[PDB]
């Protein structure tokens, strides 16, 4: 609300938000594994809905 | 058959699960084509428009 | 050695060049 | 020509169109670095236009 605004035409580019971690971190390998199950078990549309 | 495709063929994930894909050169999105709308022929009683 | 290169003739990506018929190979589009 | 067409509307979706190569390929990794080149160069603008 107020419902006012409005997303006209399509999108000028394509591209995707991700989960970032400092240049070489440890935790690098785990949360990509992590977010690909996440979104293989639905969990990051269920989210966004 | 072939060594490599250069040609507009779209990233799919059912693609890329069987050949591998470069980063995209083109961004694109499905569209709607239409035959342009011409002018109508004047309609008897189109004095009331 | 030389890399065979699968393509589609779809316009305005690859096309047949007006002299297609005169060239040889790869200049033919 | 002979201009009686016309694109209606947003695009539907947005994707990318990729260089494929069969899985494995020796190639991949040389022409996904090339494809980033000519993108950071400009040269897919340029080509397009």
């Amino acid at each position: 609300k107020p419902c006012d605004t409005m997303k006209v035409g399509g999108n000028l580019d394509s591209k995707g938000y991700g989960i970032a971690t400092p240049k070489g971190s440890s935790l690098r390998t785990p949360v990509n594994l992590a977010v690909l199950k996440l979104s293989e078990q639905g969990v990051l549309d269920k989210l966004k809905n | 058959k072939a060594d490599i495709a250069i040609a507009p063929l779209t990233i799919t994930l059912v693609r890329e699960e069987v050949i591998d894909f470069s980063k995209p050169f083109m961004s694109l999105g499905i569209s709607i084509m239409i035959k342009k709308p011409q002018k109508s022929k004047p309609g008897v009683f189109s004095f009331l428009d | 050695k030389t890399v065979v290169v699968t393509t589609i003739l779809e316009s305005p990506y690859v096309m047949m060049k007006k002299n297609h018929e005169m060239l040889e190979g790869n200049e033919r589009y």
